[PDB]
């Protein structure tokens, strides 16, 4: 396997805690200690640092995502709002704020029609904002199922099924009820050991990637009530089991994981500053499946690496952030 | 114990070098510095320069201590503030000695939340007096 560097960028001051690509591939955005966010376009073969939104955030930004349609961007931080970014005259401005949570938030996600916005925060509970008009959002539900600091929320691909990642060792799977639309959670993941850093959907989202602070990464199936594979499938929720433990591949904490709908590879960022690349084998059992190394960089970054991303539109580019200060632009050839 | 990232208003109103950095720090409610109560102790210092790993054990007066993750977090930020940023520092609590060491032991591990504290104003100053 080949995991070959592209690029080596950096212009925030201090640790990188997030990189995201906008959904046309040619733009990606970053955040982290200095308060900023940096919008990066391509001219020729040089990223260049484009626009940079200062002064929305008063605390670390710890997060960011491009909403589907490329003219949001949502920013995260432990000042405890999320701030929307929209051009509205406009070069990029801040035209609303999410605010509501206690504490830090950590993580924010869009579903795939743009319609839903998540986030999450070191106050345990989870929020789903419904879009609606050019610059508001209104409240659709506040869930408290986790014990503890919520690290990640996710969106399935295609459905607007929902997915947390907890401090408290838990993954959540939350939808709305038919009835009385309320969002409750349906699932509950247990298997891992410590806190849950990461997740990500497969490519059409029957199965999910976790990553962890026990070292592990899981990979869990959901199995459906017509089940041919003999899966109790009770109150016929869709149940997630874990098909796959990848142990020991990994010394410290793995602080994301991303799942490439594009190629079914995956990525992953950890603790001990290196990127490593899996696939699954040729001859995979559908119910215990095999993953393999397929090729790593134990030295990506000379620190912690935050964030991994694959491009959405150019397969095998992926992009990583440190705590070393750089942003690392990688092409993966299998 | 309470959320690392939080602080209570009342409290704000080789191995050797290791050891000459934190023996001193003071403690954050006693006149005293972590040494002279025996919560740090050069033989719980584990160096090891071939791995870029420090791991510190320190040792509450207490078990049941509410100032457990406070003194961990001093012990982190005086190392994060002298050494390389080649080092993963580890602060756990003695085994034993706290009622409730995995918890604090595994909030001093998360650097987020540990990040997130230092952004904490109130937090942050109890911790500079401490290690001055």
């Amino acid at each position: 396997g080949r995991l070959i560097l592209e690029h080596t960028l950096q212009g925030h001051k201090g640790r990188i805690w997030g990189v995201a690509w906008h959904p046309k591939g040619n733009v990606f955005a970053s955040c982290g200690e200095d308060k900023a966010i940096r919008i990066w376009s391509l001219t020729g073969n040089t990223w260049s640092t484009k626009t940079i939104l200062s002064d929305g955030h008063k605390r670390t930004i710890r997060e960011i995502r491009w909403s589907p349609c490329g003219q949001y961007l949502a920013s995260a931080s432990f000042d405890a709002t999320t701030a929307i970014w929209s051009k509205s005259s406009g070069e990029f401005e801040c035209n609303a704020t999410l605010e509501g949570h206690e504490n830090e938030v950590k993580s924010v996600s869009w579903s795939r029609s743009g319609g839903l916005l998540a986030t999450c925060s070191r106050d345990k509970s989870v929020w789903i904002w419904e879009v609606a008009g050019d610059d508001e959002f209104e409240c659709a539900a506040v869930l408290n199922p986790h014990t503890q600091d919520v690290k990640r929320v996710v969106w399935h691909p295609t459905k607007d099924i929902l997915a947390s990642a907890s401090y408290d060792n838990t993954i959540k799977m939350f939808a709305e009820e038919p009835i009385d639309n309320d969002w409750d959670c349906t699932a509950t993941l247990t298997s891992h050991t410590s806190t849950v850093w990461g997740i990500d959907f497969d490519a059409d989202g029957e199965r999910l990637v976790s990553c962890s602070d026990d070292t592990t990464i899981k990979i869990w199936r959901a199995y459906h009530p017509g089940n041919t594979a003999g899966v109790a499938t009770p109150d016929q929720q869709t149940v997630w089991k874990c098909v796959c433990t990848v142990s020991g591949q990994h010394s410290r904490a793995i602080y994301d994981v991303s799942w490439c709908k594009l190629t079914g590879l995956i990525a992953t960022a950890c603790g001990d500053d290196g990127i490593r690349i899996f696939k699954e084998s040729s001859d995979s059992k559908p119910d215990e499946p095999t993953f393999e190394q397929i090729t790593a960089e134990e030295g990506a970054h000379d620190q912690d690496v935050n964030s991994v991303q694959w491009n959405p539109v150019v397969a095998g580019q992926l992009i990583s952030c440190s705590d070393d200060g750089t942003i690392k632009i990688w092409k993966v050839t299998e | 114990p309470t959320d690392i990232e939080d602080i209570n208003p009342n409290v704000y109103d080789d191995k050797r070098e290791i050891f000459d950095l934190i023996r001193n720090i003071n403690d954050p409610e006693h006149p005293l510095t972590l040494e002279e109560l025996h919560v740090v102790q050069e033989d719980l210092i584990r160096i090891n320069d071939s791995q870029n790993s420090v791991h510190i054990s320190f040792t509450p007066t207490i078990p049941h201590c509410s100032m457990a993750t406070l003194i961990g977090l001093s012990i982190r930020v005086k190392l994060l503030r002298s050494l390389p940023p080649r080092f993963k520092v580890t602060v756990e609590i003695t085994p034993g000695t706290h009622a409730s060491e995995l918890a604090v032991n595994k909030q001093l591990a998360d650097k987020e939340r540990v990040a997130a504290a230092l952004e904490n104003n109130h937090l942050a100053e109890v911790i500079n007096q401490c290690i001055a």
